[PDB]
């Protein structure tokens, strides 16, 4: 199941951005340049001395 | 804020059961607890910021071109300057979404962190001091079932109160 | 005697960025650009057809190969790379302007 | 920042007249007063925010559809391509400038509650101590003319010096 | 956060070496010092968000009008609508990203304001009250060579701990 088309397959994704087809077409995540973008769900990190 | 990086000098990769956690010594020896509800308050804020972006769109949009059976250039060359500048902007509030809500991750455990440590800092009150590396230096005698009442909130000042302050500014 | 508070920390680490550094180690992160792609074309709980040799303008005239799509219903529509519209040269005129509207028909 | 919901249990539904108040107890009684420079600094920034927005443009944009007699197909989902997504972008920012606007306002009431909390906490000097729930226990007698004293920035702390320092530590 | 603009009254003109300085008194005299680490931590945040902003693009794009020969009507209506549309979306980040880089700017001033004045708090520990303008009153004997220790963090509390208090509660 999917809601999302390219000429290439399927961007099947809860991300918001995607760097995969312009011209992907449907209910979709935005497109971006950059290929990847990471998140922190963690806090920071000081590497114990 | 200064806690995370700043005067604590770093974290204790034992503490598998929280992102926050207590350490202690007296006259029997030491050990790793761990704080529930700092852990906890910054898990709920981690992924809340998760359940946002997980809310997409309603609205589609049809293929307006033809890789096959190719359009027109005149029109390409405009199609192919919405979209690819379309591409530049979600490129640019990914380079602004992604690198701020990152940005304000790290600035909720320095909050979390003068907020665990102001803290023991009102119910200990007047009967320790703070030394330097981020400890509160005990002038008297607490043990394993002392200790664990400033971790739930019930240790009482006034159940310790002259003796910090014989030991103290002697 | 002595209590203290501290936090968590490892150094099997990721990196992620901010405002005023890049590059910064981080607890536990998470990707938010996609990067991939299932080849194949997800279709569940919409019916569909696939045209492969047939033009979608090839439902309306019906050359010998859209015989079977002269009436076709469905909620999707596939095209290939060798689609044609025509067995008697030609070609229309504004073709493309009824694809996006045929690709949006139902059938 | 800990103030607001963090260590203070509660708000004062009572004190119409600010956002921030005072409310003290002696030998005479309770009187829930109010403070002027914090309720005003805040209403300072929450009407800034508000005169930024009502900035509008002066750029005119001319209707290029038709809804009568209708223009052409392959233009119309191209328009309807281009206005149907600067629809997703506006509602991208609103999703973001409103939501971030909104995130910024409850913090500028935190660091405006621990800036009158460590003022007092200095003025008094070395004459209180903090108990827990946002109170500053006074240990010698200061009675309605001393506290508003402290309230106007006026209190003098080598006035009471002696007396806190010989109720405090006994 | 209160530190700039907040209790600590201005700044000082003549310290051209640094952000952040030092400035104390004695039996021998005044004198204005700086703090490198403090300074240069502040540094490298405002060129830290210049290299952001330097970084340009790769997406190149052709003109697409003409000035000379002047294309079709009904066409510029929508090309002077697409791109006086995103010169109002650029010119609106413009008016965000500028206007909250700066916004961002001068708090981590007041965050390198409190952070190093609760460490020098730390130092000294149990042997200096606050005042008011952001001042630590010495009440013991301490020297040119005495702050200089201070200043580099070799300071030791246990070394001027029991004259303090008794020059303190006295
Ligand atoms: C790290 O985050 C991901 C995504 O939020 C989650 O699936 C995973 O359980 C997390 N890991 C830990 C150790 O919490």
């Amino acid at each position: 199941e999917g809601d999302c088309y390219h000429s290439g397959g399927t961007i099947i994704s809860n991300l918001p951005f995607q760097n995969i087809d312009s011209r992907a077409v449907g209910k979709c995540p935005r497109y971006v340049k950059q290929r990847s973008l990471l998140l922190a769900t963690g806090m920071k990190n000081v590497p114990e001395i | 804020f200064g806690a995370i990086a700043g005067f604590i000098e770093n974290g204790w990769e034992g503490l598998i059961d929280g992102w926050y956690g207590f350490r202690h010594q007296n006259a029997q020896g030491e050990g790793t607890a761990a704080d529930y509800k700092s852990t906890q308050s910054a898990i709920d804020q981690i992924t809340g910021k998760l359940n946002r972006l997980i809310e997409k769109t309603n609205q589609q949009f049809e293929l307006i071109d033809n890789e096959f059976n190719e359009v027109e250039k005149q029109i390409g060359n405009v199609i192919n300057w919405t979209r690819d500048s379309i591409t530049e902007v979600w490129s640019y509030n990914a380079e602004l979404l992604v690198a701020m809500e990152n940005q304000h991750t790290i600035d909720l455990a320095d909050s979390e962190m003068d907020k665990l440590y102001e803290r023991v800092k009102r119910q200990l009150r007047e009967n320790a001091e703070e030394d330097g590396t981020g400890c509160f230096e005990i002038f008297h005698k607490c043990d394993d079932d002392c200790m664990a009442s400033i971790r739930n909130n019930t240790y009482d000042h006034s159940k310790y109160r002259e003796e910090a302050m014989q030991n103290r500014i002697q | 005697d002595k209590i203290c508070l501290g936090h968590h920390a490892v150094s099997n680490g990721t990196k992620v960025n901010t405002l005023t550094e890049r590059g910064v180690e981080v607890v536990n992160a998470t990707e938010t650009v996609e990067r991939t792609n299932i080849p194949r074309i997800c279709s569940k709980g919409k019916r569909t057809v696939d045209l492969g040799q047939c033009g979608l303008l090839g439902t309306i005239t019906g050359p010998p190969q859209c015989d079977q799509f002269l009436e076709f219903s469905a909620d999707l529509i596939i095209e290939r790379r060798e689609g044609s519209d025509v067995c008697y040269p030609g070609k229309f005129v504004n073709e493309e302007a009824l694809r996006q509207i045929l690709r949006e028909s139902g059938g």
